[PDB]
Parts: C-alpha cells; structure tokens; sequence
C-alpha cells in the first residue's frame, strides 16, 4: 500500500567534499599503538561526495549498490528511518529492509513488493505536538520470508527538533559473502550545513548472515512538510588506508594511500 | 648417536631439542540459549490432517535433537539423509517441519520410493529424500468412542501430484467418462472421507501422529541447528585452548590489557594472537606458550672420562623435570658443581660462565 | 580439520614446499651479512692493534 | 621442525621425506653463532694483563675524566659511553630464540679500561 | 561376505597374468601400483588372494583412501595399497529369485578400524545412549545387515 | 621398470625438483665459503710480500 509523492522538484546532484569522514573498524581485533594497513571498501578522503538538499525537497530515488555504500546524515530529530538493499525490488527476489521507528529497529527479509515511493506516515502537524508512526507505506506483501530481527525496546524522540544539526549520524553498509553489515556512530557538532573537519571513528552495530544478492538500493495523501535535512551518499571502492591505533584501541588518524604522492610515500 | 661416532671430543654439543608437552585440552565458547518451542508443536492441542497438512516456519533457534530422540513416547524414527545422531553438528539453513496423523497401516507409505494411497495422492516424496520421519501412537488421545470424524483424507484424486505439493481442491470427483454436476449423482464421489479412530482398533488402525524434519541445503546462511558446549577455565599450565576456533597451546594468565566492549582478540606487530577475551565471562588474558629450548650436552673427551652435564638453552629449570642446579641468564645448568675461584675459560657456556674438568 | 586425508596431504604439500622456500631465503641473507661483518671486525682489529 | 610444522604430528611426518634439510639449516645458523664470539674476542682482548689506573690524576694539566671509568655508576662506565648506550634503539613463539653473548656488556667495559690505562702511562 | 572375506596364500610359483590381462570376462581391470602390461616381468614376495562379493554399484569405495560404509566398516584398502583390483558382473552366479540374503555387511560398529581387519562378531550395537542388554530392544541393531 | 610412459612422467618430475633443489643449495654454499678463502689468500700475500 503506497501513495506516490509526485509533487517533487528534480534537484541536481550538488557536490561537496567529505573531508575525513567514513573511517570505521574493519575487523573485531584490538591492537595498541601500531599502524595497521588494510585493503577493504572505504570512503575516500576529500572525495567529491553528493550532498542532498531536503526540506518541498524530498526526492526518493533508486541508486545502484556496488562494492558497498556510504551514508552520512547531518540531522535533527532523526527524519532518517532506514534503507533497503536488493537486486530486483519487485517481490521477485528477496530484498533487505531496515526500518527504525519509535519502538524498535526491525529487520525484515522477504521478497518485498517494493513500491516506487517508500515512506512512513506520521501524525501530520495540525495543532497537536505529537509524532509517531502511522503508515507502513513501504511495501505491500511479504510472502516468503526467511530472516527477521528486532532489537530490545526503546523510545526515540520524534519531536521536530529545529536549529542547526546537533547530532551526527554516519552509517556504512557492506555485503561480503552473504553477510550483511551495518555500522553506526553518534557525536555532536555545531556547523551550518556542511560537513565538519575532524577525525572520528564509526563503531560496528550488528552482523547479519542474510545471503541475498544486492545490486541496487533505495532510501491527505499528497503534500507534506519535512524538516531541513542534509544527508549524503558516497560510494566505496577497494582502497588502502593506514590506520593509526592508539594504545587504547581507538583510531586517531588515517591516511589514504591513493590520494597523492605524499600519501603514497607515507 | 648424533655425532655418528663412538668417540666425542672435548666441547659443548647441541642435540635433541626440548619442548614442554601440554597437559590437556580446554574448550571455551559463548552462551547458547535461544530455543524455539518444539514443545508447543509436539504437545500441540490438535494436529492438521493429511489432506491439508500444514507447513510452519522454523527460524533462528536451536534444534536440540537429544531431547527429541531420547523420548520413548515415539513409535518410529527414521532419518533418510544423514545418521540420526549427527544432526546436532551439521547446521541447517532451514528446516521444514510438518505434523500429520495417518493410519498405522499407511505408515509404510511415508517412506520414500513406496506405493500407497497417501504416498500417491497427497504426500509424495522425491527419489532423493533427506529428511527424518518420526511417528508416535496417539490412540488414547485422538480416538473418540463415537468416532473422531475431524480428520479427512483424499479418497479420490484426479492425478498423482508432485512431492510436497499441498492442495485444497474438494470438488466432487468424476470416476466415469460422464461429467459430474451437483453434490450427488452417478460417478459423483466425495474426494474426502473421514478417519474413524476407536480404542478397539489394534496396531495398524490406530491414529499415529507423524512429524518429519526435512531441510534444504546451502542456499542461504545457516539459521537453525543443534546445541554446543564448553568447559571450566584453568590457568597457570599450558593447555590446548579452543576459543571460537582459536586453537592454540599456551599458559593462561590474567592480564592488564583493557578491550573495547565489542573487541575480541589481540595482535602485535608480529601479526599473531596475543590476548583473548572469554566469550562467557568478560576478562582479558595473556597467551605465552610454555617453555621450549635446545638441550646441550657438556662433556670432556671420551678417553678422559664419561661424566657429563646437560644445559637447557634459555629454559627455566623450575620446570625442568618434565624431560645440583644453578641458574644462569643463558639457561639452568645441572650436574655441575659450582665454585668461586676464577680461571681461564675452558669451554664456553654463555653469559660469562665457563665449565671445566677439574678436581677426583 | 576440513578435508579428508586422501588429499589433505596435497594441500599441505604446498605449505611444506612453500615454508621451506621462505626459510631458505632468510638463512642465505644471514650468510651474506655475516661475511660482511667480518670485513668490519677484522678492520677494527687492525685499528686497535 | 618447530617453525615448519609446529605442534602437529602429521605435518612433522611429511617433512621427514625431504631428507637432511633440517639438519643443514641448524648447522648453518650455528656456524655464524660461534663466529660472533670470535670477533669480539679478537678486537678487545689484545691485552691479557689487565692494568688499572692509579688513583692520582696529576696528568700534566690534561684530564681524562670523560674517558676514565666513573666508579659512581653501577657499571664501571665513563661519561662518553653512557651517551652511546642511550642513543641506540633495539623467546618468540615460533622457535625464534636469541642467545646471550659470551662476554657480558660489563665485561667489555673492563677491557677498554685496561687498553686505556696502559696507553696513558706506559 | 565383506565381513568374512577369504584370504589364500600363494607363493613359490610362476604367475601367468597374460591370460588375466587378455581375458574378456573382466568388466573391471584397474590396477593402482602396477600397470598390467609390464606385470609379467615382475617378481613378487607374496600373493594376497583376497576375495568377496559386493553390489555392482559398490565399487567406488574399493579405491584406496575412500570413505563411506564399506571402507569405514568392513573392507579397507590402505592409503599406499599396491596391487590390482578385479571385478566382473556375476548376477547369474550370485543372484537368486528369492533373494541372496546369505551375505551380510557391517552397517554399525564402534569406530574406524585398521586395514585388512576381519570380524564376524554379532554383538548388538548400542546406537542409542541408553544401555542395551540381551539381544533385542529399541535402537538395539545388530551390526550386520542383509 | 614398474610404470609405463604416462605416469612415469609425473613421478620423475618431482624427483628432479627434489634433486635440483639439493644441487642448488650445495652450489650456493660453496660460493660463500669460496669467497672466504679469497680473503684469506689475499692476506697471506700481503704478509709474504
Ligand atoms: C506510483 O508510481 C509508479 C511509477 O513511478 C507506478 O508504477 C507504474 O505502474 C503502471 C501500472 O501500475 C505501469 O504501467 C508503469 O510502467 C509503472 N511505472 C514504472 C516506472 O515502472 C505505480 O503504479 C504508482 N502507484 C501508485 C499507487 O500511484
Ligand atoms: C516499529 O516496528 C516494529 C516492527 O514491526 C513493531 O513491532 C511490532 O509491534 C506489534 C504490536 O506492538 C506486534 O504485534 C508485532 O509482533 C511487532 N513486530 C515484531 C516483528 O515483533 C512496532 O510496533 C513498531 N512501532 C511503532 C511505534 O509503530
Ligand atoms: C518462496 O515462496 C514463493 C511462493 O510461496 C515461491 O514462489 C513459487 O515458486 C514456485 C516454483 O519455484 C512456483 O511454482 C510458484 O508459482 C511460486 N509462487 C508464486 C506465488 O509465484 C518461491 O519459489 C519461494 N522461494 C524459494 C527460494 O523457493
Ligand atoms: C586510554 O584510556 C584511559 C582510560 O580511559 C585513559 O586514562 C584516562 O585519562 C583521562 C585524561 O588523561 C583521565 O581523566 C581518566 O581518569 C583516565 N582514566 C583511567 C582509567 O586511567 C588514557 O589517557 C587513554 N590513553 C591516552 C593516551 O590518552
Ligand atoms: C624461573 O621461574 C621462577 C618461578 O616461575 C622465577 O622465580 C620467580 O621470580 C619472580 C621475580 O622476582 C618472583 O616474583 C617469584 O616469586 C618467583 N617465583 C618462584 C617460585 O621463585 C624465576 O625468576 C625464573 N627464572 C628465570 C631466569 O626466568
Ligand atoms: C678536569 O677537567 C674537566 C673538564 O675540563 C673538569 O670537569 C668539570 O669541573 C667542574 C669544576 O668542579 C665541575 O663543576 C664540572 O661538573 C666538571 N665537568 C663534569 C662533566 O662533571 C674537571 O673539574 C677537571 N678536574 C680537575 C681536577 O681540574
Ligand atoms: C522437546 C521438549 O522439550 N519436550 C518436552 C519435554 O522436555 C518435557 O519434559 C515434557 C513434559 O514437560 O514435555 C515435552
Ligand atoms: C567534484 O565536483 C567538481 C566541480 O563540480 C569537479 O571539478 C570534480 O571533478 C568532482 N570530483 C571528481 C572526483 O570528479
Ligand atoms: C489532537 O488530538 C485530539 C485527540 O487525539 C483530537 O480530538 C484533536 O482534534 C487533535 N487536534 C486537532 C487540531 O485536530
Ligand atoms: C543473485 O543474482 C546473481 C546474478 O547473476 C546470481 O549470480 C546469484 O546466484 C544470485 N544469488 C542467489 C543466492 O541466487
Ligand atoms: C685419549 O686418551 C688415551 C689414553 O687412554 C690416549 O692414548 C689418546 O692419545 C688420547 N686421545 C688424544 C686425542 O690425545
Ligand atoms: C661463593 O661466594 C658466595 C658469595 O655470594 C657465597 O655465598 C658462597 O658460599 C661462596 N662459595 C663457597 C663454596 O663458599
């Protein structure tokens, strides 16, 4: 059950540079005061990443998923709720669905009949200062399901936080030999629209052995007002980083070997 | 024997290296708990019938077959793909569990590659069946004195359908060439007839509840399978540990390192395992293999005498009897008498110590 | 622990043929360096004497 | 054996067929091990009668304080070679063992005193 | 049978394998340590005449090193077996209308056994964890199978 | 003498690899030692002259 959001203006893919964001823990191993090099899928430093402008402004387009993906979200109030990953997205084959609502981060794995416009309904804004899930307008049927997962109950604030983006949410997705990975991290920031300059680490969240093939992914009934959102989409390719661990197991600095000759020498 | 001669010269000889053999082997794994309720299926209030046998999803649980098999309430138990004992180790991507009740005389139709009414009309099996067929008598529970007419079976079907094909067609069957119309008429037969189970019925006529655990192999990550175990932890003696597949030999000692909550292992610049975290009770431990070192034989000439002494290269002699004493930085020497007068070096040992043949 | 013994030796024949090949390189390097040190040590002996 | 097939019975069996490689290596590493002691034997022990300096330091206006050993330190080392020992920057699982040298680091410093005490008075 | 396979010593003779190699009666002639065309030029220390009957589609495990019911329980070829294996279809000579139940095989046994081991024991195998006594009982199955 | 031309081709190959590696090590051992005497021979010439 879905309703198309056709009152959408096409926006050019405006470009912005991700300075030093997207570095995470590739493997669950602790090593102290050493410089370990790794060859996996990572987001390049200072790379031209697509910056999306969301207000009016909510385009929900299909994007290809190849060699992993990146996500960053300079957000207030967590308008971002999840993503999907699959190869057909038309109930023919199993596809991944990640839904984060006010109660649980639920994982459902079925041959989802993915409708063109996936979105979740919330109590509009008439006069009442209340916000919670109303519409499951993401898919229609889930016939042959294989994997499900629900975290422990918690309540997340759906209140319409205003102002500059205070909470930084950066999420990384990959698929290796059927295993599905999601990584996350929360940190404060004070800046207007762009990504800050600085170094940070992204912690692992949960590993899921789904084993389905993925090639493309996607992030009264007409007319809605959305809070100002600035999220980004990056793509990952096999690259070599020089990760500097401290004696505590927390990353302090990283260098992309493939950026410039100075990086190659380092 | 090493020098391949009956006469050995004055000097120090390195032969027959030494290693402290580990005492025994220890196994450690995390906690295993999530059991899906086979109880509510096996002890279920009412089972489905053979005409519309139900299929139910078994997901993300432990398939502990020990309690499943050791129960004596079952009548027959036949696995056709693997040995019944070893289902607990080979993990299954998915398991198809069906519960159905038939006559005792029809149980030989359940076996694959057989001829029978329920083998051909509703429940057919492929020529490469792999699951396990389990049945148990339930006369005293299913039977009714007036006839328990709840169960139904396919008396007539238009054709023999494929294995594991479930259908709900109940239209009046056409036995003859003339078409059938209405509910009754010539060549008009009801495709469903009702089972009647009575206490007076003997073996073969009794109601027998049957369950089959069939499974599909390696088209998705493993989801449901049997249990696993671990033993008590020990310290201060080199043993063969197994932490989530981390086979190795070494002494177990409490350490001062501090992991992150999700961190599991430890590695050095040498890229080797150095610290492991217990998956049951969170602690940080060191791994250092128990001591090893070459054995050195110190002797004068064969003609002069026969007495010798043995040295352990870099080995502590607090643990020497595994194979007069004196401790040196190069190792611990036994069989020699220590003195204090200082002479010229006769045969070198290491760390400034030199042995000699002297007075008797 | 994964393959039967009919061909489990075939896999480990590679490591035996392999790990020896690595050990031969390390030892041969040491001989070259050891001969190089002698030139310095014998020269230093002349300086002292 | 320990490096190639550590703590495995079957691996230690197939290595037997390759003959005397294992014996060949152990002699080769031993050959350089004994040789190293011969070098430090040759360069430092040119004197066999160990002289010691007189306590008086009336050496005609020179002072050899930086080179004469300092009794204060736990090891009888002088001012200069304490700098050197601080400048330089420096048992294992898989059979790799390090053997101690025959001459302990304090023993060498005793020779150099004799080589230095003899040449400043004789 | 595969549990009672017969062994007969042959020595101090001259062996004519030429007829064996040129005979057309053999459906299977595959040697492992020798090639059959050079065999008449070789001399043997001893002859091991092992003989038995098995299913027609039961011959794969006869190869040295294999695994399964037969090579696990009742007949073995050593990993370094040297010799030749010979077979030929014998339905008319070893099959009967009523069933040749006269031959058994080791369906069950405790563990893996050493090569060329012979056993005719009929002690009931304790497949189940519960102790079994007497000669019958649930999950109490005799090792032989017809 | 025991096998025909087809499978004899396989066994003989691994003997040559085994024996050739044995001959390679001996030659590289001689070269290192032969260099040492060259240093001793030169020293004798200096003392003699
Ligand atoms: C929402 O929009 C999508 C397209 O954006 C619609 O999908 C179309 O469906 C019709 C018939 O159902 C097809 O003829 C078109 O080819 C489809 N378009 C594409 C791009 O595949 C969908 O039907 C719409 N649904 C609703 C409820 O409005
Ligand atoms: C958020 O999504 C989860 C996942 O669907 C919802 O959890 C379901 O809750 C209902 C009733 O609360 C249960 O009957 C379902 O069994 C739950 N799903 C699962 C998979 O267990 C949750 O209710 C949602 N929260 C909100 C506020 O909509
Ligand atoms: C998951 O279930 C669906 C539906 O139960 C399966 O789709 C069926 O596939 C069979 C043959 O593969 C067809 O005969 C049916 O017509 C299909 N049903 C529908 C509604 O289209 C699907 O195959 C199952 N997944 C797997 C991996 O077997
Ligand atoms: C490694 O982590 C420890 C523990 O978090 C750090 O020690 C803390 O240091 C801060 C500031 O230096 C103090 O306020 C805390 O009280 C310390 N806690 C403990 C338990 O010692 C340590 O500083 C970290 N390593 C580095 C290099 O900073
Ligand atoms: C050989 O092992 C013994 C015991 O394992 C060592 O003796 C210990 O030395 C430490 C350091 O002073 C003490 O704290 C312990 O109490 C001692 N234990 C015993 C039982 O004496 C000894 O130092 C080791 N020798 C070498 C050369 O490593
Ligand atoms: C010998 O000469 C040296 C250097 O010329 C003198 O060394 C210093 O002497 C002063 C005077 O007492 C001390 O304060 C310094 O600490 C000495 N240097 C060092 C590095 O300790 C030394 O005093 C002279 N000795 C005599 C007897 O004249
Ligand atoms: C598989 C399983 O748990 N079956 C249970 C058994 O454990 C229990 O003892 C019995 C009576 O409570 O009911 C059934
Ligand atoms: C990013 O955008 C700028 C300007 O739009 C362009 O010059 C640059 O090439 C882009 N990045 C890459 C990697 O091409
Ligand atoms: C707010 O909610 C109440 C009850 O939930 C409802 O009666 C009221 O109409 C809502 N406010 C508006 C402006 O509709
Ligand atoms: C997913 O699709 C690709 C497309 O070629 C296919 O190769 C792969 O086998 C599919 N995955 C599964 C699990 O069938
Ligand atoms: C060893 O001792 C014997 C006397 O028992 C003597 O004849 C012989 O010469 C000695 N060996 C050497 C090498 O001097
Ligand atoms: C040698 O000297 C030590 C001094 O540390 C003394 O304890 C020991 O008794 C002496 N040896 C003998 C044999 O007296």
């Amino acid at each position: 059950q879905c309703v198309n959001l056709t009152t959408r203006t096409q926006l050019p893919s405006a470009y912005t540079n991700s300075f030093t964001r997207g570095v995470y823990y590739p493997d669950k191993v602790f090593r102290s005061s050493v410089l370990h090099s790794t060859q996996d899928l990572f987001l390049p430093f200072f790379s031209n990443v697509t910056w999306f402008h969301a207000i009016k402004r909510f385009d929900n387009p299909v994007l290809p998923f190849n060699d992993g993906v990146y996500f960053a979200s300079t957000e207030k109030s967590n308008i971002i709720r999840g993503w999907i990953f699959g190869t057909t997205l038309d109930s023919k084959t199993q596809s991944l669905l990640i839904v984060n609502n006010a109660t649980n981060a639920v994982i459902k794995v079925c041959e989802f009949q993915f409708c063109n416009d996936p979105f979740l309904g919330v109590y509009y804004h008439k006069n009442n200062k209340s916000w919670m899930e109303s519409e499951f307008r993401v898919y229609s049927s889930a016939n042959n399901c294989t994997f499900e997962y629900v975290s422990q109950p918690f309540l997340m604030d759906l209140e319409g936080k205003q102002g500059n983006f205070k909470n930084l949410r950066e999420f990384v997705f990959k698929n290796i030999d059927g295993y599905f990975k999601i990584y996350s991290k929360h940190t404060p920031i004070n800046l207007v629209r762009d990504l800050p300059q600085g170094f940070s680490a992204l912690e692992p969240l949960v590993d899921l052995p789904i084993g389905i093939n993925i090639t493309r992914f996607q992030t009264s009934s007409s007319g809605w007002t959305a809070g100002a959102a600035a999220y980004y989409v990056g793509y990952l390719q096999p690259r070599t980083f020089l990760l500097k661990y401290n004696e505590n197991g927390t990353i302090t600095d990283a260098v992309d070997c493939a950026l410039d000759p100075l990086s190659e020498t380092k | 024997c090493t020098l391949k001669s009956f006469t050995v010269e004055k000097g120090i000889y390195q032969t027959s290296n030494f290693r402290v053999q580990p005492t025994e082997s220890i196994v450690r794994f995390p906690n295993i708990t999530n059991l899906c309720p086979f109880g509510e299926v096996f002890n279920a209030t009412r089972f489905a019938s053979v005409y519309a046998w139900n299929r139910k999803r078994i997901s993300n649980c432990v398939a502990d077959y020990s309690v499943l098999y050791n129960s004596a309430s079952f009548s027959t138990f036949k696995c056709y793909g693997v040995s019944p004992t070893k289902l607990n180790d080979l993990c299954f991507t998915n398991v198809y569990a069906d519960s159905f009740v038939i006559r005792g005389d029809e149980v030989r139709q359940i076996a694959p590659g057989q001829t029978g009414k329920i083998a051909d009309y509703n429940y057919k099996l492929p020529d490469d069946f792999t699951g396990c067929v389990i049945a148990w008598n339930s006369n005293n529970l299913d039977s009714k004195v007036g006839g328990n007419y709840n169960y139904l079976y396919r008396l007539f079907r238009k054709s023999n359908l494929k294995p594991f094909e479930r259908d709900i067609s109940t239209e009046i069957y056409q036995a003859g060439n003339t078409p059938c119309n209405g509910v009754k008429g010539f060549n008009c037969y009801f495709p469903l007839q009702s089972y009647g189970f009575q206490p007076t019925y003997g073996v073969g006529y009794q109601p027998y509840r049957v369950v089959v655990l069939s499974f599909e192999l390696l088209h998705a990550p493993a989801t449901v399978c049997g249990p696993k175990k671990s033993t008590n932890l020990v310290k201060n003696k080199c043993v063969n540990f197994n932490f989530n597949g981390l086979t190795g030999t070494g002494v177990l000692t409490e350490s001062n390192k501090k992991f992150l909550p999700f961190q599991q292992f430890g590695r050095d610049i040498a890229d080797t395992t150095d610290a492991v975290r217990d998956p049951q009770t969170l602690e940080i431990l060191d791994i250092t293999p128990c001591s090893f070192g070459g054995v050195s034989v110190i002797t004068p000439g064969t003609n002069t005498s026969n007495q010798v002494a043995v040295l352990y290269q870099g080995v502590n002699c607090t643990e020497v009897p595994v194979a007069n004493v004196f401790q040196t930085r190069a190792g611990c020497l036994i069989g020699a008498e220590h003195v204090n007068n200082s002479y010229e070096c006769d045969i070198p040992i290491g760390a400034g110590i030199c042995a000699s043949y002297q007075t008797s | 622990s994964r393959l039967d013994k009919v061909e489990a030796e075939v896999q480990i024949d590679r490591l035996i043929t392999g790990r020896l090949q690595s050990l031969q390189t390390y030892v041969t390097q040491q001989l070259i360096r050891a001969a190089e040190i002698r030139a310095s040590a014998n020269l230093a002996a002349t300086k002292m004497s | 054996t320990m490096y190639i097939c550590g703590d495995s019975t079957e691996c230690s069996n197939l290595l037997l067929q390759y003959g005397s490689f294992c014996t060949q290596l152990n002699r080769a590493l031993t050959g350089i091990a004994v040789e190293q002691d011969k070098n430090t034997q040759e360069v430092f022990a040119q004197v066999k009668q160990i002289y010691k300096t007189p306590p008086i330091k009336d050496f005609g206006g020179f002072n050899f304080s930086q080179i004469l050993p300092d009794p204060s330190k736990p090891s009888k080392r002088s001012f200069i070679e304490d700098l050197l020992f601080n400048k330089v920057t420096l048992q294992k699982f898989n059979g790799l063992t390090v053997l101690p040298p025959l001459l302990t680091d304090e023993m060498i410093a005793q020779y150099t005193s004799a080589l230095l005490a003899g040449t400043i008075t004789s």
